[PDB]
């Protein structure tokens, strides 16, 4: 039993917070993979910095 | 993309376990050609049997159950909601190739895709009970709604910062 | 029971009876709905049915007031049917129900006519206002289609075309031709205009778009009135 | 209607003497002896409740008087004239009498006086959109093919509540009308905008007209709501027609730029006189129509 | 326009029949009734008949007058027997669903022109 | 959906003052979407005579989108209608 | 008992509206390339309609989990309507000026 | 009255006629819809008594 699409079944609020933060990390890292496409048009260094920040934020969310 | 274990339970009504004791046979449950059944969305996986003792206010009863395991087939729904929604998102993507000067065209495309997504969302939950939680189909429709809404929003920002601002 | 051996056996009965309707002229149709009566086992040599009181046997038909139909007439018939086992009696109580058209005038016909009249308005707008004329034509087309869908769902899946389907298809054809008229005008001006300038009742001049619009303003209402006259005369 | 239909009659054959003055018997004894065959003339398909057992009782008094109470749920025909819909009122009958016995054999009477014989529980009223004003109790005769019978009748007077259709149909129609009227204020040169207003508003009015009768019986005559929808449709269609008219008179395609000066009579199109008149005329005509319609239709039905 | 035309005698020494024919509307589902007005401005109910052929009467004329309806011809008839000198009055023919009524003139939205009937001994 | 349609209707504020067709469509389309949502939701309930909480929310969203359309019409009247008159009044 | 379905109801219900909507989309090629809002209206309204017809055709059937022939027809039609829109996007991509031929 | 009939012949032959409305199952293969063909079965036989 349990499923993220129904928060009621999650045993405790701490579990809900952990699931939300790991989901946010997933959203960020998946976002970084999308940004890769910007290498076609944008400057390389700036997008490298964008991902550096995204990956730092994803690491913080996972922490 | 769900599975279910639907039970069929039976027992004696008046006679408790001290008076009647049901029991299975060597091969109790049997199924013929499953192709003739009326399972439209679901596909029969397998059946199993169980025996338990249930305690009610009148006493104890030998309650015996047959669980049928069913698995829904996405097919109809894959034709009904998933494909239509994706297209409207692709349709929304078509707006980017239109020239940014064609303000009414891009605005009409954005609103039409948003309303179509809302209508498809309404059609999605018409075949279920009124469950108060998000299903996987609801999640997909919601994400597609975010996609189309973000497309319209970024066009709006582009128009404001290109023409209206300057 | 009566002194002279007569026995009366009364029963208050509510019965659903099959009345196979031919909806070709729907909703301008008249329908023959019959109730048959027979003896199950006994042949005509044992039991003979008849209507007591003659043709005045059945009563209460005049008091019936259906919301949709009107009972034009009722008929009693007595006969013998040569059933497979033998000859049996048969009585038939038939009604000729005639449908009332006012409801379908209010729901179906009037919005369709008004949408066709709406589609005519695109002829009074200039040729260059493509957005407005296309909005008129497209909106009328979708309104016709959604009217058709909202109509035909509430009926059995009969394989033939009805009268209301004929009317809606005619209205759809008129609206589609109204939009194709603007498509023709736009093609004539912006597609054939520069080519013509570089190189160099009776039908109108295809070269002049204003002539086409003026011609359509007269032809479309006249053609629609003629179509309505033909339809109503044929189906009534 | 769910009722405790209860009857009484004197049967001298069942006179007795004993300790108690009244015998309260089971439902089986009712089937064991004669009882009236009362039915409901306008009833369609009722059920005598038998949960857990038949909800019947029999009370035999020493003098022979009986008392045969039941618990019925009768669903009966209520003919209606929906000319004033949704602002109509009805009188649903409940007519009951013997099936087999004519006047000379069985005659029905009301126990108390006719007004106070039929009693309605205060808490019990399952009507959703209707309001039960009261009931009128009466008796009469019916002359059928078999003979003459006594029919005892109770007409329940109901009045509909307009609240559902105010938001379902009337308010959307009025908002759609005003939405069409708003098109007058926009400049004449914005042809796509005003065309969009006209076509979209008349589409909405057509949708509302189609969906207005989603619950009524398919009656041939036209109801009051149909007249209201028709007039709203006429107003929106007139708005689109007058937009087409003023567009026919527009000369210059280009609109008024934000830097020019307009001389009085690169010139620019003057603000339409048609629009100037319509902005004050069309809302006023709609207001007069709405006031007349509501005043006409609110006060039509009888009173006590 | 909806019209309730009336017919019947006006002078009797007796038996009489007063007819009423409706035009402009089908009163099959409406309740058709007769009313009496003696000199003194007091409308009295006489009889009424439903779609279900059920007849209601006033206590003064119970069994003396008989009401009937012809639904095919859309009419209501009143056969009067045992006419007494106090029965001299104007008889009106009315129709309409009985709301708060069936014995009150307020419930009837249609009325006849009325016919005078006089009894002389 | 009601909230999201309202935020969609707000987009017309940022579009322009002269893009008449775009803002007109963006307004009336949202207005009628709100109306259709209201009627299609409430046709599945009994014909009650009083207003519900969901009805109050839907009427509020309708009022908001209608006011967005009305303020667009107001600015259009102010610019194109009162423009030449006030400019000549200078 | 051998039974065969009669096709006329579905010819009038789904097939013929789909064909006419596809032809309505094909009408968009004949307008001048500068009428961007008009052609966008054609494409988007046709794509929306072809969706409605798809979600309002199965109803007549059960919820069987395989594609019927009508679904294949509706699909190919959705392709033609969606394509027409794609080539219009292509045409508008290469358009240079934003004003039609003044005459 | 119950739509049944029982006839007995002097030689002992019995005829038992019964009127019914049967709602039978017709398992369909809607893969060629709306251009399909079906063979709806109707099968009957004894319940208790064997061959
Ligand atoms: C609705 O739809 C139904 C059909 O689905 C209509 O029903 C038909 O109504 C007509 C009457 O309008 C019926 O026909 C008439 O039946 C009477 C009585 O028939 C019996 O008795 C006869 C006298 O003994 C007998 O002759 C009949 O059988 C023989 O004759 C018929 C032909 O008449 C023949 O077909 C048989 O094989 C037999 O040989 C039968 O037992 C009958 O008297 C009528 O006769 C006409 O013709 C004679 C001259 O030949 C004339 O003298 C009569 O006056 C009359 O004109 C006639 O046949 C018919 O049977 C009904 N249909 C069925 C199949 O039962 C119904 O009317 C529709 N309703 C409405 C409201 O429209
Ligand atoms: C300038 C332009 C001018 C143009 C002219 C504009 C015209 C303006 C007139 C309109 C018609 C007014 C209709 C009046 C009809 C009278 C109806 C009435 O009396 O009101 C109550 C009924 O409604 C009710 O409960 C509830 C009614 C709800 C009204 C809500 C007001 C919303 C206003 C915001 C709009 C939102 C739109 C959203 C629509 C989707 C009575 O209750 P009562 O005790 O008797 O109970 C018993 C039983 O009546 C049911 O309650
Ligand atoms: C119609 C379509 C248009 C709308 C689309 C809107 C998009 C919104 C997006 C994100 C926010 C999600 C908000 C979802 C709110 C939905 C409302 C909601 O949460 O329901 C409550 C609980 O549900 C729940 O547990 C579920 C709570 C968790 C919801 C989160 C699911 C993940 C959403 C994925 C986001 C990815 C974004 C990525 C984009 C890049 C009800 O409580 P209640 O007491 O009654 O239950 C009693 C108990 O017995 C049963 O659970
Ligand atoms: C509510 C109307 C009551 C009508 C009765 C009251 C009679 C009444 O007052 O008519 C006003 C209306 C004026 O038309 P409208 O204001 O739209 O057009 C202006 C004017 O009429 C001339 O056409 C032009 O001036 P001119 O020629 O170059 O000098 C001017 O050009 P410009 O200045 O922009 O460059 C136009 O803008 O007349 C009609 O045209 C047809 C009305 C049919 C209306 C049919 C009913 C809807
Ligand atoms: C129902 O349950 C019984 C008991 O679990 C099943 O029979 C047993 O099956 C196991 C495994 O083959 C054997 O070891 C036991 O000896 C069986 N018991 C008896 C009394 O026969 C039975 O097969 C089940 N029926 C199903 C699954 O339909
Ligand atoms: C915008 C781009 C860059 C990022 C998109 C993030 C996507 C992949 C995220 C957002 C919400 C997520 C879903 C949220 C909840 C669940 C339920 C869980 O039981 C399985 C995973 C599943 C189904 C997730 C899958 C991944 C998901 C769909
Ligand atoms: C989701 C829906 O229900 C669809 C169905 C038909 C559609 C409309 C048809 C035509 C036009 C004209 C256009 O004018 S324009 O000059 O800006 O192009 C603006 C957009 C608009 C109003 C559409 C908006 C969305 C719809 C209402
Ligand atoms: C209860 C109805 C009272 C009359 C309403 C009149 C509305 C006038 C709108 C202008
Ligand atoms: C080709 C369509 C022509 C429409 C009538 C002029
Ligand atoms: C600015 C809100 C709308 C004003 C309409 C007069
Ligand atoms: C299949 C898309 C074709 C686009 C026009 C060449
Ligand atoms: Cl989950
Ligand atoms: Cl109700």
């Amino acid at each position: 039993r349990g499923s993220f699409t129904d928060f009621s079944t999650i045993p405790s609020s701490a579990f809900k917070a952990a699931a939300f933060f790991v989901l946010l990390s997933m959203v960020l890292i998946l976002g970084c993979i999308t940004c890769f496409s910007l290498f076609f048009f944008c400057n390389t260094a700036t997008v490298y910095k964008i991902c550096a920040w995204m990956q730092l934020l994803a690491a913080l969310c996972l922490v | 993309m769900d599975e279910h274990s639907c039970p069929l339970e039976f027992s004696s009504y008046g006679y408790p376990r001290e008076e009647i004791v049901y029991q299975w046979k060597r091969s109790s449950v049997e199924v013929g050609d499953t192709r003739s059944w009326r399972l439209y969305q679901f596909s029969f996986v397998g059946l199993r049997n169980t025996t338990e003792v249930v305690k009610t206010t009148s006493g104890d009863y030998v309650v015996m159950s047959v669980y049928f395991d069913l698995s829904r087939r996405m097919g109809y729904f894959t034709i009904q909601t998933y494909i239509p929604c994706t297209l409207i998102v692709v349709l929304s993507w078509v707006s980017f190739w239109i020239n940014k000067d064609a303000v009414p065209a891009r605005t009409s495309l954005g609103i039409t895709t948003v309303l179509t997504m809302t209508t498809l969302s309404t059609i999605a939950r018409k075949s279920l009970p009124k469950v108060s939680y998000v299903t996987a189909m609801d999640l997909f429709v919601s994400v597609c709604f975010i996609f189309v809404f973000s497309a319209l929003v970024e066009y709006g920002t582009l128009h404001y910062f290109v023409s209206n601002r300057k | 029971l009566h002194p002279d051996g007569t026995v009366l056996y009364g029963l208050r009965i509510t019965t659903t009876a099959a009345c196979m309707m031919d909806l070709r002229r729907y909703p301008l149709d008249e329908q023959n709905c019959t109730l048959e009566i027979e003896s199950y086992g006994y042949t005509t040599d044992d039991i003979e049915f008849y209507w007591r009181g003659g043709d005045k046997a059945v009563t209460g038909v005049e008091r019936i007031e259906l919301p949709q139909f009107s009972i034009v007439e009722h008929r009693l018939v007595s006969r013998n049917v040569v059933f497979a086992t033998g000859a049996y009696p048969r009585l038939s109580l038939s009604f000729r129900l005639k449908r009332n058209i006012g409801y379908f005038i209010l729901q179906t016909y009037m919005p369709s006519i008004l949408i066709t009249i709406l589609s005519w308005v695109s002829f009074w707008i200039n040729y260059d206002a493509s957005a407005a004329r296309v909005a008129l034509g497209i909106t009328t087309v979708l309104t016709m289609t959604t009217i058709n869908t909202h109509l035909r769902e509430t009926l059995p899946k009969i394989p033939y075309v009805k009268a209301i389907d004929m009317y809606l298809m005619g209205c759809f054809v008129f609206v589609f031709l109204a939009l194709l008229e603007y498509a023709f005008v736009n093609y004539i001006f912006f597609g054939r205009g520069p080519q013509r300038q570089k190189k160099l009742i009776k039908i109108p001049d295809l070269t002049d778009v204003n002539a086409i619009d003026r011609w359509s303003r007269i032809v479309f209402p006249f053609t629609f009135s003629l179509f309505n006259l033909v339809y109503w005369l044929y189906y009534v | 209607i769910d009722v405790f239909f209860r009857q009484s009659w004197k049967d001298e054959r069942l006179k007795f003497k004993g300790p108690m003055t009244v015998l309260r018997l089971n439902n089986l004894m009712a089937s064991k002896i004669w009882t009236p065959d009362t039915f409901f003339h306008n009833g369609k398909k009722s059920v005598a409740h038998n949960m857990t057992m038949p909800n019947k009782l029999l009370r035999i008094t020493e003098d022979g008087t009986l008392l045969y109470t039941m618990r019925l749920t009768v669903r009966a025909e209520c003919p209606m004239h929906l000319e004033d819909f949704p602002m109509d009122a009805h009188a649903c009958p409940l007519k009951f009498g013997s099936y087999a016995y004519t006047r000379a054999e069985v005659v029905y009477e009301w126990t108390r006086e006719p007004a106070r014989s039929v009693v309605v529980a205060e808490d019990g009223s399952r009507l959703n959109q209707y309001d039960l004003l009261g009931q009128t109790v009466d008796s009469g005769i019916v002359q059928s093919s078999t003979g003459e019978y006594v029919v005892m009748t109770t007409h329940f007077h109901l009045k509909r509540k307009i609240g559902y259709f105010v938001i379902q149909t009337y308010l959307p129609c009025i908002m759609t009308v005003i939405l069409s009227q708003v098109s007058f204020w926009l400049n004449r040169e914005s042809v796509p905008a005003r065309t969009v207003f006209g076509v979209t508003t008349v589409l909405t009015m057509t949708t509302l007209s189609i969906s207005a009768r989603n619950s009524l019986p398919k009656v041939a005559y036209a109801t009051a709501m149909d007249w209201f929808i028709a007039v709203c449709y006429a107003f929106v269609f007139s708005a689109l027609i007058e937009f087409a008219t003023v567009n026919y008179f527009t000369k210059r395609g280009y609109a008024w730029d934000g830097k020019s000066v307009v001389p009085e009579k690169k010139t620019f199109n003057s603000v339409s006189k048609i629009d100037r008149l319509s902005r004050i005329a069309f809302p006023l005509l709609f207001g007069i129509f709405n006031l007349v319609y509501w005043a006409t239709y609110l006060n039509r039905e009888p009173q006590l | 326009q909806v019209q309730l035309q009336e017919s019947g005698g006006g002078l009797v020494q007796g038996s009489l029949r007063v007819s009423c024919a409706a035009s402009g509307r089908t009163f099959t589902t409406y309740i058709m009734a007769w009313f009496r007005q003696a000199p003194g401005k007091e409308r009295e109910f006489l009889a009424a008949m439903d779609q279900g052929r059920i007849q209601y009467y006033g206590d003064s004329v119970r069994g003396r007058f008989t009401i009937s309806r012809d639904y095919a011809k859309n009419s209501v008839d009143l056969q009067l027997d045992g006419l007494r000198p106090e029965d001299t009055a104007v008889y009106y023919c009315a129709a309409g669903a009985g709301f708060w009524g069936l014995r009150t003139a307020s419930s009837y939205h249609y009325w006849g022109q009325g016919t005078q009937v006089t009894v002389s001994s």
